[PDB]
């Protein structure tokens, strides 16, 4: 259970979205 | 003066910045910059969320100073 990769982003990760959060993978598919 | 806003891939950008500017022309600054709209940003600066109508002055954002930016849908 790891915390999201993005700076100050307090979700959790997931492997599937390599460290980051379901919701900030999202915005970097974005930009 | 300039302040830094470190983003979700970790990138750093600088803005030009006054002490009076408001949190939301702060934002109206990465949205111009990163396109990104300023209702799916949050700043963050020592642990705290920043509100739209305060200033950088209001919460002691110093030159080089960083903020984190953090995106959420709505
Ligand atoms: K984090
Ligand atoms: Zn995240």
């Amino acid at each position: 259970k790891q915390r999201c990769r993005a700076p100050a982003c307090d979700h959790f990760g997931n492997a599937k979205c390599n460290g980051y959060c379901n919701e900030c993978f999202q915005f970097k598919q974005m930009y | 003066m300039q302040i830094f806003v470190k983003t979700l891939t970790g990138k750093t950008i600088t803005l030009e910045v006054e002490p009076s500017d408001t949190i939301e022309n702060v934002k109206a600054k990465i949205q111009d910059k990163e396109g990104i709209p300023p209702d799916q940003q949050r700043l963050i600066f020592a642990g705290k969320q920043l509100e739209d109508g305060r200033t950088l002055s209001d919460y002691n954002i110093q030159k080089e100073s960083t903020l984190h930016l953090v995106l959420r849908l709505r």
